[PDB]
RNA sequence: UAGGGACGGUCGGGGGCAUCAGUAUUCAAUUGUCAGAGGUGAAAUUCUUGGAUUUAUUGAAGACUAACUACUGCGAAAGCAUUUGCCAAGGACGUUUUCAUUAAUCAAGAACGAAAGUUAGGGGAUCGAAGAUGAUCAGAUACCGUCGUAGUCUUAA
């Protein structure tokens, strides 16, 4: 393949833009002890890609970034960053900057870039929950993981801090505490007391984490609620493949007798 | 020879306040807040109640030993009134009627400075 | 829109104090233009320093004449010369902070007048076809 | 001891400079002093040693930022008396464009005052809607009612609607 | 005294990023003091002797840029007011600089955004974010493929 400094830039010249192969060949130069000729191509990988396409220059920062990471320097990275700024919006650099800081394996150096992240995109939007959430759910502190998601959350927008929830919930789920998943997820319920997104997302979540028992009597409960014949049926059904995937064939028959009940009236 | 204490009294809409500390401000001395001297439940922000307990402000002014205040009135401030109700003039008219001396005027009502209203 | 040119004398005769050569203005010019130097900055600087008027009437012909019969010639005309690298300065802006619409719009403009020229440009057959805007 | 002072426009010294006599017997028989600045263009106000009411040089400050702010003196000897204050509503930062900002200014001036001559009579105020302020002059339940209806009108709601509730509680407390 | 381009000193609350400041508001901590304090035309829900309201010292949060602010400025319009720096840009003027008709008006198409979702009853046929399912890559909930909830439909606020 193209790993040199002669024979990359002879073989590029079909592919000036080739941000993937321009990756490969400044990662083969660095394995092949050439820093200062890797990063003149993670460089210039930018310069020979096209002008309107911003994905090509965000990878060839991302490259740079990833080299920077490995066997470079968090100057070299702030500058990839910078050039991240140079190649795209100024929010999502940050981001790459915070994923290579936790591809580095730096605990404070990713706690300050989700704190930066949680002030200005925290302000804006739901994208610095995220990934406070992230980066505390690592750091294994859900009680902080929440108290972070919930102050990103009054700092943004309450309009989308139910899918917010809904989301927390879901990792807690995942990755967390049931009895907090189970609890975000009854509070999620509470805020969409007229919309059963929360219910389906709070049944599909206990039935991923297999809490079977759980998520097919709370379809069950939705499917005989205050529904029409499509919503019943649907919860019913996800709540009798829950109940079979368990084993219970006496219970999925009684969500379809739900089913039923609610369907006639 | 004057002792110096400090008013600090607050003539919102609905009620008027005095609460006269000393000169620091950390120890407050006598706070007789006006919707207590007389309750309708509307004559908290009158002029008749702000002069009842500016009266036995400075009763207690009094026994403690404070013979002149300097007096700070504060309207409601913030992103609201920012006028002072009708108890700020009946409140140091009854402290500088009833014995203790007057000092000092001033509003520190809290201006916004490009406040949040949207 | 505002009336802000130049206004050219209606003498085409030499200044009358103009003492020096008709010839080392040439001489000058491609020392200039050799030193690597755009014909407006030529005409700016022949006029501001070695003081001549316009060298139209001092000399011969315009010096973008003069630079071609002197082989000095460019590749590609002025205006749209500056008119590419404008457009690729804002691009370069752009291609940096995405939320600069306001310079998404004027780089629309740019290149709108890119066009023209260049079309005119092509029509006249100054630079040949196959020139698409790199 | 005591002094305020505000300074005026250069506009108005032709103004002050004829009413300021009327201003020194409003104010000395409250015993409190007073000069006006024509060079700097001002109007500060002392008290001076045989000044026995405290309060009246706040209502002697809010005079002559009175003055200042273009309310003829008739109008604004009335600040001395107890049951009388401003009010100094803020209506800037309500909206957005301009368009949307003086049509809601002028919705709450009225077609030919109408609005804002009914609003003085029922709240019993004078109310000048003045750049992008409202300053009035009232007892302290009509300066409630007036900065609702201001700050209610640069929200959608039409001031006619608190004009015709304002109707409806007077003759609904006449009971 | 058509048009375009260069230069020069600039001009502007034009834009993008970063930085800095301001005092309110809200919350928390620490005191001091005690019985009430919101709010209203009156009241009430609410806050309250693990001390509210007020006062003082802080800290944190998200906004926002008071006056100055104008029949003023800038922007193609929507619109744009704290400082400083960077990134490009734009306009008027000055010009004895340059090119030489390079020009004017508007049918498709777009970036913009002032430009939207306030609470409730109801039908869900389709689609369907949220959730989950198999391979790509040191790393892939997107890519490819489906089940599937609100919503997408309607009516008043």
């Amino acid at each position: 393949a193209p790993e040199s400094v002669a024979d990359f830039e002879r073989l590029l010249i079909g592919n000036p833009n080739s941000s993937v192969v321009w990756m490969n060949y400044m990662a083969f130069q660095l394995q092949l002890s050439e820093i200062e000729k890797a990063r003149e191509l993670a460089e210039r990988a930018l310069k020979t890609i096209n002008f309107r396409e911003e994905a090509e220059k965000l990878n060839i920062w991302i490259a740079m970034l990833n080299l920077e990471n490995t066997f470079g320097t968090e100057e070299t990275l702030e500058e990839v960053f910078s050039r991240a700024c140079q190649y795209m919006d100024s929010y999502t650099i940050h981001t790459k900057l915070l994923g290579i800081y936790e591809i580095s394996e730096k605990f404070d150096k990713a706690a300050e870039l989700f704190k930066a992240t949680a002030k200005k995109f925290g302000g804006e939007k739901v994208s610095i929950w995220v990934s406070w959430g992230d980066f505390l759910i690592s750091h294994n502190e859900e009680q902080e993981a929440r108290t972070i998601l919930g102050n990103a959350l009054k700092a943004l927008p309450k309009r989308n801090h139910i899918e917010v929830v809904r989301k927390f919930a879901q990792l807690e789920f995942a990755k967390g505490d049931p009895e907090r998943g189970r609890s975000l997820f009854e509070g999620l319920v509470a805020d969409a007391p007229k919309r059963i997104d929360l219910w389906n997302v709070y049944v599909d979540q206990e039935v991923k984490a297999k809490d079977k028992k759980k998520v097919e009597d709370l379809f069950e409960r939705i499917i005989t609620k205050k529904i029409t014949r499509k919503q019943a049926k649907f919860f019913f059904n996800k709540w009798l493949q829950f109940e079979e995937s368990e084993g219970d064939e006496k219970t999925i028959e009684y969500v379809k007798a739900k089913a039923t009940e609610y369907v006639a009236s | 020879s004057q002792v110096f204490g400090v008013a600090r009294i607050y003539a919102s809409f609905n009620d008027t306040f005095v609460h006269v500390t000393d000169l620091s401000g950390k120890e407050t001395i006598a706070r007789v807040t006006g919707g207590m001297k007389v309750k309708a439940d509307r004559d908290e922000s009158s002029p008749y109640a702000a002069m009842l307990a500016a009266q036995d402000v400075a009763a207690k002014c009094k026994e403690v030993g404070i013979t002149a205040v300097h007096v700070k009135i504060r309207a409601t401030g913030g992103t609201r009134t920012k006028t002072p109700g009708p108890g700020g003039q009946a409140a140091l008219r009854a402290l500088a009627r009833s014995g203790l001396r007057i000092g000092r005027i001033e509003d520190v009502t809290p201006v916004p400075s490009d406040s949040t209203r949207k | 829109k505002g009336i802000s040119s130049s206004a050219i004398p209606y003498s085409r005769n030499a200044p009358a104090w103009f003492k020096l050569s008709s010839e080392s203005v040439i001489e000058q010019i491609v020392k200039y233009a050799r030193k690597g130097l755009t014909p407006s900055q030529i005409g700016v600087l022949l006029r501001d320093a070695h003081g001549v008027t316009q060298a139209r009437v001092i000399t011969g012909n315009k010096i973008m004449r003069i630079l071609k019969s002197n082989g000095l010639a460019p590749e590609i005309p002025e205006d749209l010369y500056y008119l590419i690298k404008k457009a690729v300065s804002v691009r370069k802006h752009l291609e940096r902070n995405r939320k600069d619409k306001d310079a998404k719009f004027r780089l629309i403009l740019i290149e709108s007048r890119i066009h023209r020229l260049a079309r005119y440009y092509r029509t006249v057959a100054v630079l040949p076809p196959n020139w698409k805007y790199e | 001891e005591s002094s305020f002072m505000t300074l005026f426009p250069k506009y108005r010294e032709s103004y002050l400079k004829t009413i300021w006599n009327d201003v020194t017997r409003a104010l000395d028989k409250h015993n409190i002093a007073c000069v006006l600045d024509l060079v700097e263009g001002s109007m500060t106000v002392k008290t001076t040693r045989k000044t026995y009411d405290p309060a009246i040089i706040l209502k002697a400050r809010d005079l002559i930022k009175l003055l200042a702010r273009s309310v003829p003196f008739p109008q604004a000897v009335k600040i001395l008396q107890d049951d009388m204050a401003c009010d100094v509503i803020k209506i800037g930062n309500f909206v957005t464009n301009k368009e949307r900002f003086v049509k809601r200014r002028q919705r709450l001036v009225g077609p030919n005052g109408n609005t804002l001559k009914a609003l003085e009579l029922l709240t019993k105020c004078y109310i000048l809607v003045q750049g992008n302020t409202v300053s009035a002059m009232g007892p302290f339940k009509g300066l409630k009612e007036v900065r609702r209806v201001v700050e209610d009108c640069m929200k959608n709601i039409h001031p006619i609607y608190h004009i015709k509730e304002l109707m409806i509680k007077r003759e609904l407390a006449k009971r």
